């Protein structure tokens, strides 16, 4: 079938260089035009440009001029992007795509993050019920994630257990750190004679935690 | 550049409804135009080609129809899963370029959310900071004010708001919200709060707790 695979996450310098991968397989590479689309947070999507792998040919959006440069290697089937001169505004996922009018194969994009900041592992902690509006049926226990770099970390509870009444809210940035909350809800009748556990993992910094909601008897 | 506007914005819709999504281009671009859609977080997936045609796979559900400067696509029966990002693109000429987005949202039955409050942790704390975290869960609308208050007294500096996509399962939201402060800054108050208004209720949900009570 035609694939169309793009190379991993990237966290990027200001300043810096980026070279984005597309691999293509399945069909003659040489033939199609490769197509570059960058999607920054909600904002609509941006024709980059493209290019012909078999000739060398290559059209740039003019607003793209001298930032995208667009090669290929014909032998191992692979286009590339080039960003040059990274800002925090190049900060986006791109998408490599099969030239054809329409596009009906799209690489499952690439995400790039500029910043100066760097791997910190993350605060993971624990909030247990006030005092005071615990009491109910159910109970809503929270994990608080905080100051991590970069994206992601990875929040389960009881170790995949609970799966049932868990959300995870999308990071925020707060001071060029990432903050996150998770919370899950459970019958008053597992917490707190239940052990419920946090799970943290964030494989930037090769942590892991496991942070248990201890009731606030303290 | 041909300019592809796409109306409305935001779609609320209750599945069953047939809706009709339109994308005008700033000049003719002929019948070089195909619509896309994006779930959260996933490549695009093209459902028309040329105006109208059809590719394998895509529900029967979806057609285009159009031609030079008005484009639609019509889904009859908006079904659960038909939520996300409908875009157009041109084809026409160089660059090539794409619509602003039509977001769909399914409609669903009003839903309170339910406020929860928690005091800033002691191990966060020691280190000197003070997070305080409002979940505001399974809500819709989408609308909703949150408002935090410390001695009675509101404060607007130092929330950071996150919400989660519309739910796949229930179609509700989620929401929370957090308060940092200094621990110093903290500790030179008693009553903090978390007070939501939403549209199922007159009166707000308010949450509160007492920074000493144990």
């Amino acid at each position: 079938q035609v694939q169309l695979q793009e190379s991993g996450a990237e966290v990027m310098k200001p300043g810096a260089s980026v070279k984005i991968s597309c691999k293509a397989t399945g069909y003659t590479f040489s033939t199609y035009w490769i197509e570059w689309v960058k999607q920054r947070p909600g904002h609509g999507l941006e024709w980059i440009g493209e290019i012909l792998p078999g000739s060398g040919s290559t059209y740039y959006n003019e607003k793209f001029k001298g930032k995208a440069t667009f090669t290929a290697d014909t032998s191992s089937n692979t286009a590339y992007m080039q960003l040059s001169s990274l800002t925090s505004e190049d900060s986006a996922v791109y998408y490599c795509a099969r030239g054809d009018g329409n596009y009906g194969y799209w690489g499952q994009g690439t995400t790039l993050t500029v910043s100066s900041a760097s791997t910190t592992p993350p605060s993971v902690f624990p909030l247990a019920p006030g005092s005071a509006a615990q009491t109910n049926s159910m109970v809503t226990l929270g994990c608080l994630v905080k100051g991590y770099f970069p994206e992601p970390v990875t929040v389960t509870w009881n170790s995949g257990s609970l799966s049932s009444g868990v959300h995870t809210f999308p990071a925020v940035l707060q001071s060029d750190l990432y903050t996150l909350s998770s919370s899950v809800t459970v019958p008053s009748s597992p917490r707190p004679s239940e052990t419920v556990t946090c799970n943290v993992a964030h494989p930037a910094s090769s942590t892991k935690v496991d942070k248990k909601i201890v009731p606030r008897d303290c | 550049d041909i300019e592809l506007t796409q109306s409305p914005a935001t779609l609320s819709v209750t599945p069953g409804d047939s809706v009709s999504l339109s994308c005008r281009a700033s000049q003719s671009i002929s019948n070089n135009l195909h619509w896309y859609q994006q779930k959260s977080h996933e490549s695009p997936r093209l459902l028309i080609k040329y105006v109208s045609q059809s590719s394998s796979g895509i529900p029967s559900r979806f057609s285009g129809s159009g031609s030079g400067t008005d484009f639609t696509l019509s889904i009859n029966s908006v079904e659960t899963e038909d939520f996300g990002m409908y875009f157009c693109q041109q084809s026409n000429s160089w660059p090539r370029t794409f619509g602003g987005g039509t977001k769909l949202e399914i409609k669903r039955a009003d839903a309170a959310p339910t406020v929860s409050i928690f005091p800033p942790s002691s191990e966060q704390l020691t280190s000197g900071g003070a997070s305080v975290v409002c979940f505001l869960n399974n809500f819709y609308p989408k609308d909703i004010n949150v408002k935090w208050k410390i001695d009675g007294s509101e404060r607007q500096n130092g929330v950071l708001n996150s919400w989660t996509d519309q739910d796949s399962k229930d179609s509700t939201y989620s929401m929370s919200s957090t308060l940092t402060l200094t621990k110093d800054e903290y500790e030179r108050h008693n009553s903090y709060t978390c007070e939501a208004t939403h549209k199922t209720s007159t009166s707000p949900i308010v949450k509160s707790f007492n920074r000493n009570e144990c």
